[PDB]
């Protein structure tokens, strides 16, 4: 990865990609996000990540 | 008046029936999978001051 002052930043789209097969794994520290709920991304759609 | 006297119970999952009671102050876990895929963690404590 890059550093701190100078990350990169890639475009994503046109994608089909499961949420839950992430949030099961336990190679995370934590996994807590601001709104958004980790169970119901399986079910949304977005225009753009 | 107390400083943190005064709370409020976050929970979600459940839609409850309106105007009835609730006494049980219990920490939310769950024990199974859909806690950080182990048992006994994701165990915060519902009410915020």
């Amino acid at each position: 990865f890059a550093s701190v002052y100078a990350w990169n930043r890639k475009r994503i789209s046109n994608c089909v990609a499961d949420y839950s097969v992430l949030y099961n794994s336990a190679s995370f520290s934590t996994f807590k996000c601001y709104g958004v709920s980790p169970t119901k991304l399986n079910d949304l759609c977005f225009t753009n990540v | 008046g107390g400083n943190y006297n005064y709370l409020y119970r976050l929970f979600r999952k459940s839609n409850l029936k309106p105007f009835e009671r609730d006494i049980s102050t219990e920490i939310y876990q769950a024990g199974s999978t859909p806690c950080n895929g182990v048992e006994g963690f994701n165990c915060y404590f519902p009410l915020q001051s």
